[PDB]
Formats: structure tokens, C-alpha cells, sequence
């Protein structure tokens, strides 16, 4: 049930970092061991990652940049509700 | 003599509000807002491709300036989540929106207003995390985009939760900007003045400049919002939109400047101050 979502204006998108979101009340230790067992299995295939910053009080989950190769193995995680590649936003 | 949009919105209040900013660096020591914004230590912008400043100054100033401001008696914090060319990313605007929360929970105040005056792509997670905080309890404010098109097709415009406003002009007609102009469609809840509107210029410490965009439509419902709350501060989300459209002018766009299948979906409301 994991799903995966890009900006629509494909000028915006930012591709090689990814919004990882979690389930509703997926609590902040869970989210971390989430994206530690990511960095784990990327680790395993050749894959470097980054934990750019672990999300909590509004959405449980966490920012990575990784390649977009790992997005299949990514969305398997534990409490994934779904991920979105990072994209821009402008002064307006 | 007054500038255009101030009386428009009239048919120092607002201190009891606290309006969070996100957007570019301020220039906090203009004398239109020394002493008005306290800037947080936020900072989270993407690297770039007197003018690094120039829109969060003159927005804040929008908000609680001493000459030009809405509600001259709020107090506003400023996170940076756009860069010196006024661009951020939904990630690090998610990690404001998120500090805003934790900030809040570490030292409680009043209402909170938080004024989004920014847009990029429909974006799930951005709606998301503005649905969540507004559920929290805190007023979301956002400018309803500058693309001529439907508001729905851009975030934080398309949360239903958020209080989107559109540009209205000294005619009470949608804002054209450039060959673009203010967005229009069923996820904007209002206009305000979004056109010439003077206020702070981050070139000089007095300088003033006028500005058009529906980040100024913005930040004048946010300005209203302050100074609605301030008044009856138990208002809920539900009813602060209530009294929102209750004070608006009504039916006084022409709806003809929007595309024929968005007229009937498109909110015919200018917002103004309660008397």
C-alpha cells in the first residue's frame, strides 16, 4: 500500500532526495529505526545515504538523499505510508 | 493620503497573535519592523542557481509595519525558507512548518497565524503536514499562487485546511502579473489586495516600495486574521473563515477575467477588517 509521488511540473522536481513518510502515529524511535534499516539495506547493494533529518510533531518520517534506485526497496519499509521526491517551491 | 489597500480593507490591533513568516531574510532593523519580527535561528534553503531580503521585508512590513502594516500591534518570528532568488524546497519548508509546531509546544502564547506566502507543485506531503498543524490549532495563511491558473494544481494553495487568498486590484479585479497574475479556482477562499501595495524596502533602512503578488494578498489576510482572532481569540478555524467571508465585499469581481468553467467555482469576495 506504499506509494510513490513527483512533482507534476517536471522543472520542479528535485530528484536524488526523497520525503519518506510514515503511518499516522508511527512514533519518533520507529521512524528512526526505519531510516537506519534503510541506510542498512542500501548499504548492503552499494548504496551510500544520507539522513538528512528525522521528521516528528506534524508527520512521522524522514528526509534522505539517496539515489531513486533504492524508491522499490524503500517503499517495503516498515510503517511507509508513502514517499515524495523533493521539489521547489517560489517566493509568489 | 493612505496607501490604496488599507482603505480598501477598512469599512494597532492584532496583539494578542503571533504571526509566524516563511520566507526569505528579513531585513529586520527597517524601521518599519525593528522591534516587530524577532528572526528565529531557521534557516533551511537551497544553494542559488539588499535583494537576498527584499520580499520577506516588505511582507512583514505588510503584516505589522508602523506606517503600512494591517495589524501594526502583532508580533511576527521569521524562518528562512527562501534562498537570496526567493526559491526553497517542499522539504525544508516542511521542516519549518515543523519547528513552528515544536516552538509553539516549548512556550505556548496566543493564536498563531502562519503566513505561507510561497508555492510550488501539488504536493501530497505539504498538504499533509499544513493539514496536521492546522488540526493543531494554528491559522494557515497561503498566497494562492501567480499562474493565471487553478489554484488546486499548486501546494500549500490546494490544502483544504489552509486559508487561500487570491490578488485583487484597486478596481477589485484579479491581479495580472506579467504576462501571468493571481490563481483563481474552488481552493481559493478569498482575495485581498494583491496590487501596488507600498510597504518596507529592504534597500534603505526608511525605504518604501510597492509590490504585487498574491503573497501580499496573503499577508493582508493574514494582517485581518490577527486582528480578528485578537478580537475574539476563541474563535475556531471553522469560524474565523466564517467571519472572513461575513466581512468580505461580495459579487464586486468580474468574473468574466476568470476562465468560463472556474466562474462558478471561484469565491467573489474581497476581504476587509469588521467594523
Amino acid at each position: 500500500t506504499a506509494t510513490f509521488h513527483r512533482c507534476a511540473k517536471d522543472p520542479w522536481r528535485l530528484p536524488g532526495t526523497y520525503v519518506v513518510v510514515l503511518k499516522e502515529e508511527t512514533h519518533l524511535s520507529q521512524s528512526e529505526r526505519t531510516a537506519r534499516r534503510l541506510q542498512a539495506q542500501a548499504a548492503r547493494r552499494g548504496y551510500l545515504t544520507k539522513i538528512l533529518h528525522v521528521f516528528h510533531g506534524l508527520l512521522p518520517g524522514f528526509l534522505v538523499k539517496m539515489s531513486g534506485d533504492l524508491l522499490e526497496l524503500a517503499l517495503k519499509l516498515p510503517h511507509v505510508d508513502y514517499i515524495e521526491e523533493d521539489s521547489s517551491v517560489f517566493a509568489q | 493620503s493612505i496607501p490604496w489597500n488599507l482603505e480598501r480593507i477598512t469599512p494597532d490591533g492584532g496583539s494578542l497573535v503571533e504571526v509566524y513568516l516563511l520566507d526569505t531574510s528579513i531585513q529586520s532593523d527597517h524601521r518599519e519592523i525593528e522591534g516587530r519580527v524577532m528572526v528565529t535561528d531557521f534557516e533551511n534553503v537551497p544553494e542559488e542557481d539588499s535583494k537576498c531580503d527584499s520580499h520577506g521585508t516588505h511582507l512583514a512590513g505588510v503584516v505589522s509595519g508602523r506606517d503600512a502594516g494591517v495589524a501594526k500591534g502583532a508580533s511576527m518570528r521569521s524562518l528562512r525558507v527562501l534562498n537570496c532568488q526567493g526559491k526553497g524546497t517542499v522539504s525544508g519548508t516542511l521542516i519549518g512548518l515543523e519547528f513552528i509546531r515544536k516552538s509553539q509546544l516549548v512556550q505556548p502564547v496566543g493564536p498563531l497565524v502562519v503566513l505561507l506566502p510561497l508555492a510550488g507543485g501539488y504536493s501530497r506531503v505539504l498538504n499533509a503536514a499544513c493539514q496536521r498543524l492546522a488540526r493543531a490549532g494554528v491559522v494557515l495563511v497561503t498566497a494562492a499562487g501567480n499562474f493565471r491558473d487553478d489554484a488546486c494544481l499548486y501546494s500549500p494553495a490546494s490544502a483544504p485546511e489552509v486559508i487561500t487568498v487570491g490578488a485583487t486590484n484597486a478596481q477589485d479585479q484579479p491581479v495580472t502579473l506579467g504576462t501571468l497574475g493571481t490563481n483563481f479556482g474552488r481552493c481559493v477562499d478569498l482575495f485581498a489586495p494583491g496590487e501596488d501595495i507600498i510597504g518596507a524596502s529592504s534597500d534603505c533602512s526608511t525605504c518604501f516600495v510597492s509590490q504585487s503578488g498574491t503573497s501580499q494578498a496573503a499577508a493582508h489576510v493574514a494582517g485581518i486574521a490577527a486582528m480578528m482572532l485578537s478580537a475574539e481569540p476563541e474563535l475556531t478555524l471553522a469560524e474565523l473563515r466564517q467571519r472572513l467571508i461575513h466581512f468580505s465585499a461580495k459579487d464586486v469581481i468580474n468574473e468574466a477575467w476568470f476562465p468560463e468553467d472556474q466562474r462558478v467555482l471561484t469565491p467573489n469576495l474581497v476581504a476587509a477588517l469588521p467594523p
